[PDB]
């Protein structure tokens, strides 16, 4: 443990990455949030929405 | 721009729109500025038989 002020910039680091990425995986209103996925169901102008 | 159509098929005179009128016959681009006017023609149109 007593290294761990060092160890505590590694993780916030690696956890804030991992949100990022974790990210793309959220609709965030949408229909999917596979971004083929809407292309396949969707006609362009309710795609582009 | 000028014609006659099937009245169903007035759907597809309209901006990102796919189907056999839009992709084979009249294609509007997805940022049209305009207007599309139509009416009914049945009188002047058709023929018997």
């Amino acid at each position: 443990s007593a290294l761990g002020k060092l160890q505590d910039v590694v993780n916030q680091n690696a956890q804030a990455l991992n949100t990022l990425v974790k990210q793309l995986s959220s609709n965030f209103g949408a229909i999917s949030s596979v971004l083929n996925d809407i292309l396949s169901r969707l006609d362009k102008v309710e795609a582009e929405v | 721009d000028s014609f006659v159509i099937r009245g169903d098929e007035v759907r597809q005179i309209a901006p990102g729109q796919t189907g056999n009128i839009a992709d084979y016959n009249y294609k509007l681009p997805d940022d049209f500025t305009g207007c599309v006017i139509a009416w009914n023609s049945n009188n002047l149109d058709s023929k018997v038989g």
